């Protein structure tokens, strides 16, 4: 009936949850541990303030956040009805911050593009152009050295990252770094 | 929601195993916590969410159950386990607690160490005279104390108080205080505390004679 | 480490009100709830109410006509008020922290509350020196008699808590609407009277703190 989705900031300071469509109130029950096999309404809960945003979604902020507590949430609808509950473990919905201090260097004598900046990374690089044409490379390691068709061209490079275990979100792509030779 | 603990008391021995149970009048899922409360202390959590150990709780404490039936099990009982154990449901309001099961610990018989004390100067200045006898670290709990003044038994003015079982050696201790007026104290000479305990057929006798500088 | 510590009045006269402060440390009141629970003499624990992390308050129906729970986040205090106390409100009163919405993880020390029309009475503290320093098993026992106080409790330590293992402090008895207790300490004969021994007695209801050195009897 009503879907609630959540994301934890890369500083681990808060979790932001969103939902959209009587009077309506998000309630939550925090576990001392995690999420059960099957989420349920619990008699003990607290309300959250949610605010309607211009995209038509309500947004609610949990700050600070208990990263390893299961938050079961639902919408209380006025008799009263409860929407189907869902449970989230905040540490699993982290969106990491982007890799920072991205550097892109061509060394002529070596003949490679050197890029530098537990996680996996994707790198994308292309001729600095217009709408750039991106090639993409994946690292499962700090710094990588790729071949390029042209050692004298200027390339734009971005890196993003995600948990090595595949849980959570990808970061945004870093601010573009530009090669120097 | 009522959390019923049927055993009010349970007696065990060092190194044995004990089961403490609690039954809810309604379905509380796994939202049950067990607490230990030692004499003269605050409760401390043992097990939460029916089966999970609180930080620092040794592995020999376990919990089980869900719905309405819950059990704390204490393996390898030790002396420091001397306590009240009770449950909490944390499923709905009001939050409700079981009435508790007191754990009692059997040990070998031990004779009391007896010591007698005359009234203080400070007390005598105020016009009162209490004579105190301590009967320390004995087992079992039953014990007889008699006071004698110049050989004749007195039981008026005598107040007795027992500790709970000691957390290290599981013994009891007891204080017995005989309270007189200064004037009556000063008219007599020999004061005696006599302890009779199962560990001997002869009483332990401690005495002093009223003496001034 | 999480700590909760209650400060209350010791004594409340009938029909008057109880106020207790619970000062906390090692967590924030806005992240977790704090409840009040009481333990009447010889009876089961009774939950009185909670103030949750977000500030909503739920009371036990049995006490809602007369309870308030509030807090001051900036001072890390939670306040209980209960009005119109009567005899059967005599109890030890505790605050306790919640871990989310599923258990209480830490309790306070508790504060004793006695409801009575009797008045606060500090104790006489009497040192108990034996007839002589003569030893048994290389040991000597001293004591302390703490007499005629109201309400409970008193606490006793020896040499400011430096002496703890040879100590027995006995439960108080009633001797004419006042309490009396004693405490014994057993030490090696080589250390007394050659080293000083002192019982330290507190009766917080009267704001009493008294030290009494045990003095031998030789002339
Ligand atoms: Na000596």
């Amino acid at each position: 009936n009503i879907n609630i989705s959540c994301e934890t900031d890369g500083y681990l300071t808060k979790m932001t949850c969103r939902w959209s469509t009587s009077t309506l109130q998000l309630r939550y029950h925090r576990s001392s541990l995690y999420c059960s096999d099957i989420p349920s309404i619990h008699p003990i809960s607290e309300p959250k303030d949610c605010y309607l945003q211009s995209d038509g979604f309500y947004e609610c902020i949990f700050q600070p956040i208990f990263l390893l507590s299961g938050y079961t949430m639902w919408i209380r609808i006025n008799g009263s009805l409860d929407s189907p509950p869902t449970c989230v473990l905040p540490d699993s919905v982290v969106k990491p911050l982007p890799p920072s201090s991205v550097k892109a260097e061509i060394t002529i004598n070596i003949g490679l593009l050197k890029i530098s900046w537990n996680l996996q990374f994707q790198i994308r690089y292309g001729l600095s152009g217009k709408e750039v044409q991106w090639k993409m490379y994946e690292v499962y390691d700090k710094s990588v050295s790729l071949p390029v068709p042209d050692l004298c061209a200027v390339y734009a490079v971005q890196v993003r990252c995600k948990r090595l275990d595949g849980l959570g979100y990808w970061s945004n792509w870093s601010n573009p770094a530009y090669t120097v030779v | 929601i009522v959390m019923t603990q049927s055993p009010k008391f349970m007696s065990t021995s060092i190194g044995d195993r004990v089961n403490i149970t609690c039954k809810a009048t309604q379905n509380v899922r796994t939202a049950v916590t067990w607490y230990q409360q030692k004499p003269g202390q605050s409760p401390q959590a043992l097990i939460f969410l029916a089966s999970n150990r609180h930080t620092g709780v040794p592995a020999r404490f376990t919990g089980s159950g869900s719905g309405t039936d819950f059990t704390l099990t204490i393996n390898n009982v030790k002396s420091e386990d001397l306590a009240d154990y009770f449950c909490l449901q944390h499923w709905n309001y009001p939050l409700t607690f079981g009435s508790g099961t007191k754990l009692e610990i059997k040990r070998a018989d031990a004779a009391p160490t007896v010591s007698i004390f005359p009234p203080s100067s400070e007390q005598l200045t105020s016009g009162g005279a209490s004579v105190v006898c301590f009967l320390n670290n004995f087992y079992p709990k039953d014990i007889n104390v008699k006071w004698k003044i110049d050989g004749s038994e007195r039981q008026n003015g005598v107040l007795n108080s027992w500790t709970d079982q000691d957390s290290k050696d599981s013994t009891y201790s007891m204080s017995s205080t005989l309270t007189l007026t200064k004037d009556e104290y000063e008219r007599h000479n020999s004061y005696t505390c006599e302890a009779t305990h199962k560990t001997s057929t002869s009483p332990i006798v401690k005495s002093f004679n009223r003496n001034e500088c | 480490e999480v700590k909760l510590l209650e400060s209350g009045p010791g004594l409340v006269a009938p029909s008057e009100s109880l106020s207790i402060t619970c000062t906390i440390s090692g967590f924030s009141l806005t992240d977790d709830g704090v409840s009040w629970i009481r333990q009447p003499p010889g009876k089961g624990l009774e939950w009185l109410g909670v103030i949750w992390g977000g500030g909503s308050t739920y009371f036990n129906s049995l006490f809602k006509s007369r309870l308030s729970i509030t807090r001051d986040n900036s001072k890390s205090q939670v306040f209980l008020e209960m009005d119109s106390l009567q005899t059967d409100d005599t109890a030890m009163y505790y605050c306790a922290k919640h871990d989310g919405h599923e258990t209480m993880d830490y309790w306070g020390q508790g504060t004793s509350v006695t409801v009575s029309s009797s008045k606060t009475t500090p104790p006489s503290v009497y040192p108990l020196a034996p007839g002589s320093a003569a030893q048994t098993n290389s040991m000597v026992t001293l004591g302390c008699l703490v007499k005629g106080y109201f309400p409970e409790p008193v606490t006793v330590t020896w040499n400011s808590g430096s002496l703890s293992s040879g100590v027995h402090t006995f439960p108080a008895v009633l001797q004419s609407d006042l309490y009396t207790l004693s405490s014994s300490v057993t030490v090696p004969s080589s250390t007394w009277p050659s080293e000083t021994v002192t019982c330290n007695v507190a009766h917080p209801a009267s704001s009493t703190k008294v030290d009494k050195k045990i003095v031998p009897r030789d002339c």
